[PDB]
């Protein structure tokens, strides 16, 4: 009753990607990455855990609290038509936004990327999946009034671009839906200072 | 009240190290605190692992190597040159086999390795069974019998002046067929996921780990010795799929080794390890 | 657990010997 | 999920566990022991005299090439929970009558040796008598673990503050302390090798 | 009658110290007498102690930090800037937080530490629960409900060019109230003495011990990391006392830590320890 | 005497005794062991040749700055009942052919090396062979204890009378003997730190 | 808490070899790997010999 | 058989100690 | 108590051996 609002999912973004395109929703994990001018094109970097809290109206709950230790959950729902076939890979790399690029999930090959912890995702068999991204911090517990040291980046990446009819007349598109909640929860310390963001 | 020493003389060869490259022994080192007994815990709640740092845990970790697009024009019993530079063949073995050239000329080389390959570049010889996850991305309509066959030993390849790659002519359904070759005929109606497990067999006990390193027209030798053989996909049937949907599908081939073992760390690479640091600008040198 | 075995036995080392 | 197997090979852990007694005196099954083996990173590191020089100022262009294992393997992971034994050999032309007393200290990582009171634990070795220096800097941070290389490390760990009195050239090596491992597992970087001017 | 030595060669790295900063081991030192076994007694009648030299005995030793005068003009829910420079707030933690500047200019710094603070200046990191004795000096007439509340983390402070201090505006009964903050409402009718016991909680396991050392406008960083939070007194009611007696009372706040522990001796102070030696003349330099 | 407690924290001697195996290889509970650890006071102490120089003439501008522990902690207390191991390292430019035989003796504290017959126990080490000198002057006073620093010490304890034959520069360190503690407990001094000319 | 060394002085004649032509003894040599315990098998199937 | 005796007992050495 | 254990046993050391 005190936390379980946290352990109650929330919708982040409703995405759509269409056939024939050649944009950030495509170019699945260039075999090589020579230059940082042509890195691996992502889909939606989520700088967890913040983006979770600032939505689903959970922040109003986390108010008047200071420290946090929580492993986040995920639930991807996907609804495309049988006439489509493709594969994606979701992956999470901690501190990927606070570390030298030579190691980032970006500026890195397809092999290494898909070697990052995560999961593949097909549009026909694994219609919907989940994941448990654990408490990846390196400190006693995460702070909330700061809300600046997001200790993870949730990178989405594709494997095979969308595939549909040769005509590909605007009906060969798919649609996504992401849900997130938290587990292994711990609210510990009160305060009056509130992250206004 | 005070005696002499009924002892002997203890020889002594002043040698500080006597072991600095090996992994066990009194270190003769010094800790910077009061007690040298500062030994930490058994990693309870320190981070979420059972045991991470077990080669079977990394060579038991899968990683894509290359995707292959199969259109319904590609003919039966001819490999797929669409989706990579390796013609649809895949030299089996832990060491790496792919590299491109970055230029200004300079023409440095660059790789694309997996853990199963990321380790062996750290050692000299190797021995391990491999495991290839083959996943086709398709509907319930794209149908076709796909043949995967193994061939031990060297390959009909093309010895480029700087890089290395395969030869597609020597693989037709007549030259090197797959009847007298270990085989698997995967159907694509509904059973798609596969995980081939290749044990290790070869005349020589272990195998080097340079693979394609320093490989080019002339110095392809260790490459021919650093791979027990190769798998080679070859369709039994042209991809069967109506124009109502895509006339081509995609294939993905992961990689991870089981029952792995290695011998010596000093790798056979011409030079030491210099990992690629994605430069400031696309043109900026390394 | 070594130093944690001596700190619990209160051996004569920790106290300065 | 059909997974097949070829060659009907016998127990693989019957041939190798046999086919190392024929080929390999050592029988490696872990990977952590690499971090207990010192293999060098630098070979000159020409130093300067009476200038306490930290080590981070060196081991920043060290975990970017993989010339050792403690870096090559870093990429695979992100964290670490142990101390880095740093062994320093000498090659300086000390055919002279001066007395070299290369001295080591303890400094928090990413401190610049100018904002420090240089006291506390230390060590002094003489190359004229012993051309090594084999400290075992422990892990005195305050956190369960540490990212391998970030930019927020304003004292989250300890380091060396290598001091000297002469202009010297040193060989170096670093493996890790008896309790030095890594944290999570992640994927792999990209490698460059030989280059051919033209 | 006389054999050879069926022994080996004993390596030897000439290294005299192999431990001069750590607290146990064969010292290789020399005593200046006949017997090296000159070991003294267990301190019977040597001086009146149970055990003196037990951090719990010194961090369990109390010491005032600062007195605060509370007049009946100071308004409810606004801290007391009368009696010190810290506005009535008190950054909780073992390290020191106060320092002034002595001048000829030169502008050296000077401290006012307690044992609980006198130790941590000797080490690097720390972890400990604290215990603050709050004693009001008053009659049985001076009455008023006094609130003591904790706030974790950094503080709204004033980053002076050379020194450091608090900010009183950000503490009013509206900005940071004490309802959503650990609280204690001490009455002053007859129950006066208090001893607050604060355990140690923070995102990071330990905490540095520079505190206010080398702290000024710019380099306030370690200070913000060297204190888990702060207590802040704020009256619930204006001091109730008739003009027949003093219209102001005084507060005293001792300090001593329990369950203490520390990590490494080399302190994070920019420079080494140079204790203040009260000079010959007030102007004479140090 | 109402005393309250916040945070309902679990057994503190459950987290720390756990949260040192994560952060600190060593588990310090005493304080006396500091006096068994040599950390330096001086770094040059340029000496003179064939002049037996006492040590009190040095360690008088040593227990006034706290550059070590045996002084910083002194203020906390007033007495002591043990010997002060003094370790002396060399840094002199002995690139020469002379034979240094730095020699130590025993002298009562606050004696000036001129009113003494320099006999009795001693020690001789050669820096050319061993750049240290690690005597363990015991406690041969005649009193239960001794004030830390008074002006009435006309032989109430023993000291060193460090002797040499050459003009030398030495590093120094001092911790205390296996039976070196302090007496009463008292309060604290005042500390000065960084200074900013202007 | 920390005693002195109630030991003696151990003579030492710096002599690296003390046996380089004889066929048994601690070699004071160095192996180039992690473990000095790299000892091989008893020649089973290694080559046709009794 | 030595190292083959430790690899089978899973002693604390192989794992990095 | 060490030397006080030998002085009481009259061991052969104190007398000059």
């Amino acid at each position: 009753s005190i936390i379980q609002f946290l352990q109650r999912p929330v919708l982040i973004d409703n995405i759509e990607i269409v056939a024939g395109t050649t944009a950030d929703n495509n170019t699945a994990l260039s075999r090589y990455v020579l230059d940082r001018t042509n890195p691996q094109k992502y889909i939606k970097q989520w700088t967890l855990p913040s983006t979770v809290l600032k939505a689903g109206g959970k922040a109003q709950k986390l108010a008047n609290f200071k420290y946090l230790r929580c492993d986040v959950q995920v639930k991807i729902v996907l609804n495309a038509n049988p006439f489509i076939a493709g594969r994606l890979y979701l992956a999470y790399s901690p501190y990927d936004d606070k570390v030298a690029p030579e190691r980032r999930i970006i500026y890195t090959s397809r092999a290494g990327v898909t070697g990052y912890p995560g999961v593949e995702l097909d549009f026909q068999l694994d219609n919907s999946v989940e994941m448990t991204i654990p408490y990846a911090s390196f400190q006693e517990a995460y702070d909330l009034v700061s809300g600046n040291e997001d200790f993870v980046q949730l990178y989405l990446f594709t494997i095979a671009p969308v595939l549909g009819p040769s005509a590909e007349s605007a009906n060969s598109k798919v649609d996504l839906s992401v849900y997130m909640w938290l587990d292994n929860i711990s609210l510990v310390i009160p305060t009056y200072r509130l992250n206004p963001n | 009240s005070k005696p002499r020493n009924q002892n002997q003389v203890m020889p002594y060869q002043n040698v500080p190290g006597w072991g600095y490259s090996l992994y066990k022994g009194i270190d003769m080192s010094v800790p910077l605190a009061y007690d040298p007994n500062n030994e930490l815990g058994d990693l309870r709640d320190v981070f979420p692992s059972a045991v991470d740092e077990a080669i079977g845990y990394v060579c038991g970790n899968p990683a894509i190597k290359h995707v292959l697009t199969w259109s319904t024009t590609d003919v039966v019993q001819n490999p797929i040159s669409n989706g990579d530079d390796w013609g649809g063949v895949i030299p089996v073995g832990m060491p790496c086999y792919s590299k491109t050239i970055r230029a200004v000329t300079s023409k440095t080389e660059v790789m694309d390795p997996a853990p199963c390959e990321y380790v062996a570049n750290l050692f000299s010889y190797w021995r391990a069974t491999m495991c290839y996850r083959i996943t086709v991305v398709k509907t319930a309509f794209h149908t076709g019998r796909l043949e995967i066959f193994f061939e031990p030993g060297s390959i009909p390849t093309v010895r480029t002046a700087d890089n290395l790659g395969p030869d597609q002519t020597q693989l037709n359904g007549t030259i090197a067929p797959s009847d007298n070759n270990y085989k698997y005929i995967l159907d694509l109606t509904n059973d798609t996921e596969v995980t081939i497990k290749v044990p290790y067999v070869s005349n020589k006990m272990f195998m080097k780990t340079v693979g394609i390193y320093g490989a080019h027209d002339e110095d392809n030798w260790n490459f021919d010795e650093s791979f027990t053989g190769f798998l080679c996909i070859r369709p039994i049937t042209k991809l069967m799929a109506p124009d109502t949907v895509s006339q081509k599908v995609s294939i993905v081939v992961w990689k991870w080794a089981e029952d792995v073992v290695v011998v010596e760390p000093k790798p056979l690479t011409s030079g030491p390890t210099q990992v690629y640091n994605p430069p400031a600008v696309a043109r900026d040198l390394v | 657990v070594k130093w944690f075995a001596d700190i619990v036995g209160g051996v004569a080392a920790i106290f300065g010997w | 999920e059909n997974t097949i197997s070829f060659f009907d090979s016998g127990d693989p852990e019957r041939m190798n566990n046999e086919a190392l007694m024929r080929g390999c005196g050592e029988q490696i099954v872990n990977l952590r022991p690499l971090l207990r083996t010192f293999r060098t990173i630098n070979d000159n590191w020409s130093l300067a005299a009476n200038t306490k020089t930290p080590i981070t100022d060196l081991t920043n262009t060290a975990d970017a090439e993989g010339r050792d294992y403690m870096s090559y393997l870093s990429f695979l992971y992100r964290f670490y929970r142990g101390g880095r034994r740093y062994k320093f050999f000498n090659t300086t032309p000390l055919k002279q009558s001066q007395t070299c007393y290369v001295r080591s200290f303890l400094i928090p990582r990413n401190y610049t040796a100018d904002e420090i009171n240089t006291d506390g634990p230390s060590h002094i070795t003489y190359p004229v008598i012993n051309p090594v220096h084999e400290v075992e800097v422990p892990f005195y941070s305050q956190y369960r673990k540490i990212p391998i290389a970030s930019t927020s490390d304003k004292g989250y760990d300890s380091s060396l503050m290598y001091y000297t009195n002469v202009g010297t050239q040193q060989i170096v090596a670093r493996a890790g302390n008896d309790d030095f491992t890594f944290g999570w597992m992640i994927g792999t970087p990209q490698l460059q090798g030989i280059t051919k001017e033209v």
